[PDB]
C-alpha cells in the first residue's frame, strides 16, 4: 500500500450525561482541540454507542491508521459510565 | 479479507457486491430480506459505507435500524435480535468490508454470508470479535 500520513490523536476527556444519555468526546488531533458528541444506547443488552454523523465520518476517516479506535474510544466510555477512574489522555492514534 | 474462516462455500443465496464499496449496500439487501422487504442494492446505494449512511438508508424502507459502535461483548446480544450488518476490519487493511451475520451456531461459531464472493462461512466467536471494528446496523 501508499503511505498514509501518520497522525497523533489522543481522547482527552469524557462527558457523559445521565438523563439524556449524550457523551461529549474531547479530541487533540495534533494539538487542535476539537468535541464530538454520541449518545449512549443499551437496548435488549446491546451495549451501543451512537456515535453523531460528523463523529462517525471522523472515525471512519482514521480507521485506515488504527481499525481499532472505536474499540478503543468505546472501552474508555463504558469505564467512565461506570464510574472508574480513567486516566487521561488516553492515545487513540499514534505515530 | 485476511481474517480466519472455516466451512467456506460459495451460496448463491449470499448477495455478491458489485463494486469495491458495495458490500455494505449487498448487507442492507439481505438484512432487508429476511424481514420480507425486497430492495436491491443498487437502490440502497452501493456506495453506502459508514454505519450511519447505512442505517440511515434502511430506514428509508423500514424502521428501527440502529447503526452504532457495539461492545464486543454484545455479539450474543445482537445476533439475538435475527440477521446483522458487521463492519470487518483487518490489520492493515485501508478500507471495512461489511458482512451480514446470520447467526451463531450451537457451538457458538458465527455465521456469516460475505458479499465479497459471495461466500458462507464460519468463524470462531474469538476471532470474529477481533476482526470486527464494533460497527454495526442493526434492529432491535
Amino acid at each position: 500500500g501508499i503511505v498514509f500520513t501518520n497522525h497523533n490523536i489522543d481522547l482527552l476527556s469524557v462527558e457523559f450525561d445521565e438523563i439524556t444519555k449524550n457523551c461529549n468526546y474531547t479530541f487533540s488531533v495534533d494539538g487542535e482541540t476539537a468535541i464530538f458528541t454520541a449518545r449512549i444506547s443499551i437496548i435488549r443488552n446491546i451495549k451501543g454507542i451512537k456515535y453523531s454523523e460528523e463523529l462517525d465520518k471522523f472515525i471512519m476517516s482514521i480507521m485506515p491508521l488504527q481499525p481499532k479506535v472505536s474499540k478503543i474510544l468505546g472501552g474508555v466510555t463504558w469505564d467512565c459510565i461506570c464510574g472508574k477512574e480513567v486516566g487521561f489522555p488516553v492515545r487513540l492514534i499514534g505515530k | 479479507g485476511n481474517w480466519t474462516v472455516f466451512d467456506e462455500v460459495l451460496d448463491s443465496n449470499v448477495i455478491k457486491q458489485l463494486t469495491l464499496t458495495g458490500c455494505g449496500a449487498a448487507c442492507g439487501e439481505m438484512l432487508l430480506r429476511d424481514r420480507y422487504i425486497f430492495v436491491t442494492q443498487n437502490v440502497i446505494g452501493t456506495e453506502l459505507t459508514s454505519m450511519t449512511s447505512l442505517a440511515n438508508k434502511l430506514n428509508k424502507f423500514d424502521v428501527g435500524w440502529e447503526g452504532n459502535a457495539v461492545s464486543e461483548s454484545s455479539l450474543y446480544a445482537l445476533s439475538n435480535t435475527g440477521s446483522w450488518g458487521a463492519m470487518m476490519w483487518d490489520s492493515g487493511s485501508k478500507v471495512g468490508h461489511w458482512v451480514l451475520v446470520k447467526g451463531v451456531d450451537d457451538a457458538g461459531n458465527v455465521i456469516i454470508y460475505d458479499p465479497y464472493q459471495g461466500s458462507r462461512y464460519l468463524m470462531t466467536e474469538q476471532e470474529f470479535k477481533e476482526v470486527w471494528n464494533g460497527h454495526s446496523v442493526y434492529k432491535p
